[PDB]
């Protein structure tokens, strides 16, 4: 609902908003965004 | 700790990528992460090989066009101490023999950080390091024919994930 | 344990990019099978082939047996 994560896609432009996606956040872990979630460091 | 962030706003975000009919997901969401940290320590934003991980990270755990993880790419990066870029190394959508080639690597990573399963963690690590790579359960329909809105699928899961993507923010909608 | 369950049971909880099937009670494959790294959805038949001409990001009405 009212919150969201912007996650981009790799399905090309033409999917979704210009190829990004709002996903609902604090949803309690909704699709499990937060279950494997890493970073590099440079 | 801000009410929102959007990391393309700051130039931390490459175009929108297509990867085909090949489960490389995992490598267009690695280097999607790595662009951003590269624009953050040098003010270049530069498009990074998924080819380049796709035909080279096998000895990492990476399975090419069959399935593959994040943080195995970055520990290739690390191993092979360069990555090329878009430009200099296509993407084809087929795994093929490796064509890495040092002279036209433009990143380079240390190893990784693995973020805390919880969404409050998630939150922090986006507004203070830069756009995240992230799994998500992808395998409905509903995910297919997104279009507008916030996405929310009751038969989500939290722990099966089978597609890579890169979150570059989050936010809230008007009142 | 059935075709699907054994096919499920390969691969793991976090899978970037590979396809796992999805099983109904009974370890039937549903008839509707999707791969979320690449985006698309079809139906099979009872022995999880794929049914001809069903491959697509729309709507599907698949049945079973
Ligand atoms: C699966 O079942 C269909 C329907 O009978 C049949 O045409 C097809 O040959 C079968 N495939 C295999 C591998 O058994």
């Amino acid at each position: 609902n009212n919150k969201y994560w912007l996650v981009k896609n790799s399905w090309g432009e033409e999917w979704g908003m210009g190829g990004y996606v709002k996903m609902a956040k604090d949803r309690r872990n909704h699709c499990g965004i937060a279950s494997a979630a890493s970073y590099p460091t440079v | 700790a801000p009410r929102s962030v959007d990391w393309r706003e700051k130039g931390y975000v490459t175009p929108v990528k297509n990867q085909g009919q090949c489960g490389s997901c995992w490598a267009f969401s690695a280097t999607g992460a790595l662009e951003g940290q590269m624009f953050r320590k040098t003010g270049r934003l530069i498009s990074l090989s998924e080819q380049n991980l796709v035909d080279c990270s096998g000895p990492q755990g990476n399975e090419g066009c069959n399935g593959g993880l994040m943080d195995y790419a970055f520990q290739y990066v690390q191993d092979n101490g360069g990555l090329d870029s878009e430009e200099s190394y296509p993407y084809e959508a087929t795994e093929e023999s490796c064509k890495y080639n040092p002279k036209y690597s433009v990143a380079n990573d240390t190893g990784f950080v693995d973020i805390p399963k919880q969404e409050k963690a998630l939150m922090k690590a986006v507004a203070t390091v830069g756009p995240i790579s992230v799994a998500i359960d992808a395998g409905h329909e509903s995910f297919l024919f997104y279009k507008e809105g916030i996405y929310f699928e009751p038969d989500c899961s939290s722990e099966d994930m089978d597609h890579g993507v890169l979150v570059v923010g989050y936010g809230f909608e008007s009142t | 344990l059935t075709k699907c369950q054994e096919e499920v049971s390969h691969i793991p909880a976090v899978h970037p990019g590979s396809f796992r099937p999805k099983c109904d009670e009974n370890g039937n494959y549903l008839p509707l099978q999707c791969y979320g790294s690449i985006g698309y959805c079809w139906c099979v038949f009872p022995n999880g082939t794929e049914v001809p001409n069903t491959r697509s990001r729309g709507h599907h009405n698949c049945s079973e047996s």
